[PDB]
């Protein structure tokens, strides 16, 4: 999960 | 379960899959750009009655040509951006059939390898990555902006983990000692  | 690409009209059905503490919910805006440049890797598990219940968004790329010199450099890869399964749909192999069709697009594109950034405390997707090949190749140093169980930490650790893909013959992008080499955020591009 890339980071918002 | 029947696996096919995302599209637009799917937007309103992934809320079930984005309660998962560790998925994220984007803007729209990100997923259509995903769609828009790499729809054949953005792909949907749907079941029999209709409903999503998980999904992938990947991504081929290398970091900018001003950054090659830099140790930090990223030459063509493939990257899993986001990777979801309801979790009453886990354990049954969604999951890894949504990765392993976007290891052969890597494959098939001679990907140097795939990458990840996983949360240093989501140990069901570290044990899951690790099942199919993937190692840490380094820790990235506050990459997440919160921590996903500790509201007085601002910040949690990435691990950048990687699955060689077979160009990598000498298996010069995989390191065995993965988490004792630390970054910064700053030598994470877009
Ligand atoms: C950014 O997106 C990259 S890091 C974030 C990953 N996503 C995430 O954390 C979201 C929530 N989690 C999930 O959606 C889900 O748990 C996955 C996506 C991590 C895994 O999905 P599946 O449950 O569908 O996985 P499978 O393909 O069924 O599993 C294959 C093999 O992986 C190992 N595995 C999977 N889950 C495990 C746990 N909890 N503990 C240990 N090992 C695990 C197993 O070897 C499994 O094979 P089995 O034959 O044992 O099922």
């Amino acid at each position: 999960m890339d980071e918002l | 379960v029947t696996v096919r690409r995302f599209r637009p009209e799917d937007l309103n059905k992934l809320a079930k899959c984005n309660l998962d503490p560790f998925t994220e919910t984007y803007e729209l805006g990100f997923y259509l750009q995903y769609y828009a440049k790499w729809p054949s890797l953005f792909q949907v598990a749907e079941d029999q009655h209709g409903n999503i219940i998980g999904y992938i968004m990947g991504k081929l790329e290398s970091s900018p040509d001003v950054y090659r010199f830099s140790p930090h450099y990223l030459p063509w890869h493939a990257h899993i951006t986001a990777v979801t399964v309801a979790p009453e749909a886990r354990r049954m192999g969604i999951g890894r059939l949504l990765t392993e069709q976007l290891e052969a697009a890597a494959d098939a594109a001679d990907a140097w390898f795939v990458d990840l950034f996983v949360r240093t405390t989501n140990h069901k997707a570290i044990a899951f990555y690790k099942s199919m090949g993937y190692s840490v190749y380094r820790v990235v140093k506050d990459y997440y902006g919160d921590h996903s169980a500790d509201p007085s930490r601002s910040s949690e650790d990435a691990y950048d983990m990687r699955k060689p893909m077979k160009r990598d013959v000498k298996r010069e992008h995989i390191r065995e000692d993965g988490e004792k080499h630390e970054v910064d955020p700053s030598v994470v591009w877009h």
